[PDB]
């Protein structure tokens, strides 16, 4: 029923901590695959954090809380996901003391939190270099390191190269900021079997959906491209339409009509000289007819989505009735018009020999589900640096740069305001030490020297994955997109602050 | 930690089940592997007897509830959707993997090691292949060759004198849609037709096109020797107002005047094609087939004119009579020309009681053959087709990639031995990671192994033959392909046998099972949660 | 076939089913193997908290229904109950024996064949084992290697610092029961009074023998300093008739007269006694215990005479009693000789609220010594019992056995490599029979590696080590003995450290788990019938 008190508090804190354990085991070069059961019925075999707590339902409020936080991140960058969600715990936890132990209470911890929160972002920015967002090279070795840590590792370099090459292609300035819509024009297309590097990005789009009649053109050289809303079926009217006839040969008169219409309807299409018509709706046999001596292929039923990409990628703007069809809605930008039968199945291609369609190739259904979220974690991280050209310093480095110029400070502001600072100090010491751990070297040792060579020695040292050391990041380099080390901190400091503002939790709509 | 309900199989015990199920899917499939297999009746839920020995049909016929026993078989439904074929073969290498590789995991080595391992050797692998293969030069025209492909991947699942009988109707098929000079083809042009009564031995090869809905009218064509073909698409019956009509007579036979011309629609649109069988052969020296349908009223028109009228055709058809006769699929009626009817030479529709089975025989070019599988029972008329299938996307496979594998296993046995002395002076892998190479290596021993597992000879001592005979001829030098004779006992030359794996199948079988397994022996934990 | 109920796994799913339960076993108790050991706490449906880490303990324990988890257990319990030690080892022993014999199985080989393998490597580990072993001269009172026994087989069970305090109290027990020049001995004659209060760190070593029942009388000796000690074991109480009585005064008084007459009876064998604690030191420088009970009025007529008085004492004290101070065990009190009293100096009665607890300090020829348990808790007071027995079953045992074994799995690591290179210039085996063998040898590599599994370093790395550090001395010749270093990550000498297994030990370790896999691995269906 209720729940006041301390007693609130802990629950919330062990709520919310446990949480993290789960995809501790998650965050490291060598972080291992939670193979989830959904209630639908497949599986997930992901380790990308996000994509794990999605398919677990949870109970307690602040377990519910903390779950989301996994999300809001996985909005703002693609990456750094299963980060924020241990942060975002062990902060909570690293208060625990000092807010029952010591007796602090809730809006002193918070007001120290926020506080502790700005300086924290500055050391981040602090620490942080900039990056040529052109420098195809850097972008590269950027797309890459965020790429570690998953199964998509044995070919990296081939993926960073699918994600810059599919980044930049649906990128578009614009300015009088950059608008990279990775979701709407990068439409990804998973095809079963063959190998990883047998996959590529097409400059295009590639649709299942086949020729609307058989003696029709398998692929047109340069094809005249008319995308289009509106069917292509003789039409009705949208009020009480009904025809009576007591007038014997009109039966045919009117039966004829229909005909009639459907020709028109070709007509105006066939006028601007086309080769490809992609309709949305249907295709009456007749006007399959009349377009097919018109001179032309049809394609039949394609989504909004699938089909405002191909209008992208063949100029044609898409156009509703045809009366009004003009000739700036050519088809002009567009190759060919490929119809290859992959296994049983007939697609069709629209190359040019504003947006791609990446079309990746693995060995199972199941095993591109998890290329397909490696790879918008690679794809995003792209994002962010064309967006913020700055980064920082991986291997858990920039967590423990903060960890020491907040633990500095804190240690020199004097006053109860001094315990909740000192904690998130204490707390982001966590992210070197889940490496190290995963890692399998020993916590205790390799951090008092990651964080003693930090205290001085450049801020860029962070851990070595595969090897337990600690290494300088400059050395053999892992840096990171600023941007994930932004909000990892920002809304894991947050969700700290939220749930700490509980001391009472009840039950009944 | 947790939160009520919601179950989960953790640390080595989560690897443990994994494997576990692996070897387990593994050792039931085992048995239909091989020419020398074994024959599986399943029957359902409702008593649908049906026969197997083809991986596939045993797997998405049956329900699983395992999560590894699915991540499994559904990676190897993507392969016979891709190769079509070796999903047998694909379901043992990830089992045997996971048993070779828990065997270094028992021991210790973090399977990470055991991944890496395999990644390493998956490429060697892949190269090998690449190295071992045999480029058949794209000559078709040499049935030869492509009949022991027939065969090859027909013993898979055939009643052995059944073999000789599909042997060539396959291969015939395969060839009658391919189109020489390099290029392409696609198997939906070659019809598969079956039909019950006398047994699957005596199913034919038809270089034309076979159906079953025939002329339905009495007055009708028994049999249209030698005549045009009309590939029709459009209504040819009674239609409706696509707006909201109705009739309203005043007068006494005002009714009567307005019964015919609602038909008059037909007519006009139907007398532009009957005129046609007129403007052509008005004399003797004929059928249309049409995808929709054809009323009563309008059957007559037909029949009257002596013109072979069938009506709903399988609209894929269009396609495939479209190059069994040449005639262009004629949707609309209007712009309808005499000089763009098919043609086809003997085009006679066989009555089976109540069955109508109208054959397009005699063909100029062909083009788009049918496979016409006969069989007394449903069962039979089943397997038939699904060992048809395994091996025709077989024999087409040959073509596509112009190479080929010898079979008995030769390339596991060879790429196997490969992997472990080449590691041994390679070190062209890494430090502890040679664990998972090696036992990649010892792991691809499954196939000749479970080769003769079946057939029965000791897989330990005749897959030791092999490994003899193989050497000897290279103390001696020269190349010499080896497999293992699953009739015998011995090793055998499977280039000289007439034994072949066909090469896009071996190519997504390897980076398929790995792909699987090495993602499994990653798997740390089994959630099962979010009700 | 069958009749109904009654289920049975059959074929290689019965063999699947043994080995897959046995290597279940074997993990469960890898654990608490080696001094690096875990340290389990398991509660009962009573909430009886109990902490272990003896194999033995921690399996009686539990309640299983694998019927191969209960002859593995079953077998493994025969073996603490007669070594007294290595319940632990055995389980692993059968466990990994079978997997590693799974593997062959596996792969073709008949089971009847690594079977026969196993018999062979068997006798041959026997034969090494007479070979490797370390006679150690008869001559006790080396108290020096004798504690290095006792420390081998304790800190298998104890709180480390702990392990110096019981090592002694240990060694000096066995000894002082055992009966020097060769001779034997009988542990009974080891009293183990455990009592709570004052952790497991306080228990103390007895030359003598501890009891509880104390003098039950106010004016009671508190402590009798140097006296005789009565062997008493005749019923010092009131008696009844042993055939049916009763009494039937008719006279007033005569009542009284009666009331002494029952009384008398006792008297009459207890003045007997009293006048002999008169007929000696009668005059002062004087205890009985008595096996049956003294009620009332006779404890007081021995506290006037200032006799401390004990009644009911653990019936084998009367042979444990009779060598702490030397009298006779007196049955009855008629032909008691004054001569025939024990002798015990300082015999003090220490009483810890309500509970009385007699000391029979100082005497002159012990041969019985009582190891005093002390203990806060019952869990801790439990498992110190637990591992004081099973450490001075351990010691005495390196008596019986006039020999010793390197410990660190010397003797494994050792037999392993010995079989492999044995064979393959021996063929004093058979055919195919080397599999088993091969396995057998490869099988005892258990105990090395799970004993470093558990301390933390890399088993393959570490065995690897000792694997070098050997045959080093071998290329060198010399014998040197290696085993595992369960501190650094290295190998050691095992002989240097002060680590012995017992000899007969390890001689029923193997010829046991042997038999239970043998057996178990030439089983082919698991019945359930007959209800
Ligand atoms: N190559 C590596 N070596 C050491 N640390 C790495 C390496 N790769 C990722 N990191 C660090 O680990 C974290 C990223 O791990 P990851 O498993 O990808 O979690 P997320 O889902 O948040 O990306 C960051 O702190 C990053 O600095
Ligand atoms: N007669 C033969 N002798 C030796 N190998 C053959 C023979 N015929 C075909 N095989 C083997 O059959 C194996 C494939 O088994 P099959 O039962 O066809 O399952 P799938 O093809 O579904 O994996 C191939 O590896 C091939 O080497
Ligand atoms: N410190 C040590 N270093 C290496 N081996 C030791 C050490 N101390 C005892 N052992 C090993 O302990 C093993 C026995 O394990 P234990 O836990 O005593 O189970 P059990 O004795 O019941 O089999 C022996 O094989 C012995 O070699
Ligand atoms: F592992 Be994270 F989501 F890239
Ligand atoms: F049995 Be397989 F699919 F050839
Ligand atoms: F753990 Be054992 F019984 F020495
Ligand atoms: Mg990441
Ligand atoms: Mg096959
Ligand atoms: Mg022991």
């Amino acid at each position: 029923e209720r729940t006041t008190g301390r007693q609130a508090q802990i629950s919330n804190i062990t709520a919310a901590k446990a949480v993290a354990d789960v995809i501790r085991t998650c965050l490291g070069p060598k972080a291992m695959l939670k193979m989830l059961l959904d209630p639908m019925g497949g599986l997930v075999l992901t380790n990308d954090g996000h994509a794990i707590l999605r398919e677990i339902d949870v109970a307690h409020p602040a377990a519910k809380s903390m779950l989301e936080l996994s999300r809001t991140q996985d909005e703002e960058v693609g990456d750094g996901t299963t980060t924020v969600i241990i942060l975002a715990g062990e902060i909570l936890a690293q208060c625990a003391p000092y807010l029952i132990e010591k007796n602090i209470h809730p809006v002193i911890i918070i007001q120290a939190l926020k506080k502790a929160l700005t300086d924290a972002l500055e050391v981040i920015k602090q620490v942080s270099k900039p990056v040529d967002v052109e420098n195809d090279a850097a972008m590269k070795k950027l797309i890459q390191a965020s790429i570690g840590t998953k199964y998509v590792i044995h070919w990296s370099e081939k993926m960073c190269e699918l994600a810059l090459d599919a980044v930049k292609t649906v990128r578009k300035d614009l300015g009088q900021n950059f608008e990279i819509d990775i979701k709407r024009y990068v439409r990804v297309e998973k095809i079963p079997g063959g190998d990883v590097l047998d996959s590529r990005v097409l400059k295009g789009v590639l649709l299942n959906k086949d020729v609307v009649h058989p003696k029709m053109s398998r692929h047109i050289e340069n094809p005249r491209v008319v995308l289009l809303d509106c069917p292509l079926e003789y039409k009705k009217g949208e009020s009480q339409t009904n025809i009576e006839i007591e007038k014997e040969e009109d039966w045919n008169r009117i039966l004829q009509i229909e005909e009639e219409q459907v020709q028109l309807m070709c007509e105006q299409i066939l006028a601007v000289r086309p080769t490809l018509v992609i309709t949305e709706k249907g295709v009456s046999d007749l006007a399959q007819h009349y377009l097919l001596k018109g001179g032309c292929s049809v394609l039949r039923r394609v989504k909004k989505s699938d089909n405002n990409r191909i209008a992208r990628v063949t100029g044609a703007t898409i156009v509703n009735r045809v009366e009004d069809l003009k000739e700036s809605d050519v088809g002009t930008n567009c190759g060919l018009f490929k119809v290859e039968m992959i296994g049983d199945e007939y697609f069709s291609f629209l190359d040019n020999c504003k947006a791609c369609t990446i079309m990746l190739r693995g060995g199972s259904k199941d095993i591109l589900n998890e290329i397909d979220r490696n790879l918008q974690d690679a794809m995003a991280v792209a994002r962010n640096v064309m967006l913020s050209p700055s980064l920082s310093p991986g291997g858990g480095a920039t967590e423990m740069a903060v960890s020491v110029k907040l633990a500095e400070k804190a240690k020199q502001l004097e006053g109860i305001q001094q315990w909740p600072y000192q904690a998130v100090a204490d707390a982001m010491e966590c992210i070197p030490r889940t490496l190290i751990q995963n890692a399998g070297g020993d916590p205790i040792r390799l951090l008092s020297q990651l964080r003693a060579k930090h205290a001085q020695g450049n801020f860029t040292t962070g851990i070595d994955g595969d090897k337990g050391k600690i290494v300088d990041m400059v050395s053999y380099g892992i840096w990171e997109p600023e941007v994930i080390k932004q909000q990892s901190v920002k809304t894991a400091i947050e969700s700290a602050c939220l749930l700490l503002r509980v001391d009472d939790i009840v039950s009944g709509v | 930690l947790l939160n009520p309900k919601a179950e989960s199989l953790r640390r080595d015990a989560a690897l443990k089940v994994n494997v576990t199920s692996a070897e387990g899917l593994q050792s039931v499939l085992e048995t239909n592997l091989g020419p020398k297999g074994t024959l599986k009746m399943l029957v359902d839920g409702a008593g649908n007897i049906k026969l197997t020995k083809d991986g596939k049909v045993l797997l998405t016929e049956m329900q699983i509830q395992s999560p590894t026993a699915v991540l499994i078989a559904r990676a190897a439904a993507a392969q016979d959707e891709i190769t079509g074929d070796g999903t047998t073969t694909v379901v043992c290498l990830v089992g045997e993997l996971l048993r070779q590789a828990h065997r270094f995991i028992q021991e210790g080595v973090h399977p990470r090691i055991i991944t890496d391992g395999f990644e390493i050797a998956r490429k060697e692998s892949m190269k090998f292949l690449d190295e071992f293969k045999i480029s058949k030069t794209n000559l078709s025209n040499d049935r030869e060759f492509l009949l022991q492909v027939a065969r090859s991947s027909l013993l898979t699942k055939v009643d052995a004198d059944l073999t000789e009988v599909l042997t060539p109707i396959v291969t015939d098929a395969v060839l009658s849609v391919y189109d020489a000079q390099a290029d392409n083809l696609d198997l939906h042009m070659v019809e598969i037709m079956q039909m019950q009564h006398l047994s699957p031995k005596d199913t034919t090869f038809i270089k034309g096109l076979v159906l079953d809905h025939g002329g339905r009218h009495p007055d009708m064509p028994t049999r249209v020797k030698n005549a045009y073909v009309l590939i029709l698409n459009v209504s040819l019956e009674y239609e409706k107002t696509e707006v909201n009509s109705g009739f309203f007579y005043s007068s006494a036979d005002q009714r009567d005047k307005l019964a015919a011309s609602e038909r008059k629609f037909v007519d006009a649109k139907l007398k532009k094609i009957i005129d046609l069988k007129n403007e052509v052969c008005g004399m003797d020296p004929f059928v249309i087939i049409n995808q929709k349908g054809i009323d009563p009223m309008s059957l007559d028109v037909f029949a009257k004119h002596n013109i072979l009228a069938l009506r709903r055709a399988k609209r894929r058809n269009m396609e495939r009579l479209q190059l069994v006769t040449g005639g262009e699929a004629q949707n609309s009626v209007e712009d309808l020309s005499p000089q763009i009817l098919g043609f086809s030479g003997l085009v006679y529709q066989e009555t089976i009681g109540e069955e109508k089975f109208t054959y397009v025989t005699e063909n100029t070019d062909p083009k788009s053959c049918t496979i016409l599988i006969k069989g007394s029972t449903h069962y039979a008329l089943a397997q038939t087709k699904d060992a048809v299938r395994d091996g025709l996307r077989a024999v087409a496979n040959v073509l596509k990639d112009k190479n080929i594998i010898p079979g008995a296993g030769a390339f596991y046995i060879a790429l196997s031995r490969y992997l472990r002395s080449a590691n041994m002076n390679k070190l062209g892998a890494k430090g502890k990671t040679k664990t998972g190479i090696e036992a990649f290596a010892e792991a691809l021993l499954v196939i000749p192994k479970t080769l003769v597992k079946n057939s029965g000879f000791d897989p330990l001592d005749v897959l030791a033959m092999v490994e003899d005979e193989l050497d000897d001829a290279q103390d001696s030098d020269e190349t010499r392909y080896v497999g293992v004779d699953l009739n015998i006992g011995d090793s055998c030359d499977p280039t000289i046998e007439g034994i072949w794996d066909s090469y896009r199948v071996l190519r997504n079988a390897i980076t398929g099972a790995t792909g699987i397994a090495s993602n499994l022996l990653l798997c740390d934990e089994l959630l099962r949660a979010g009700r």
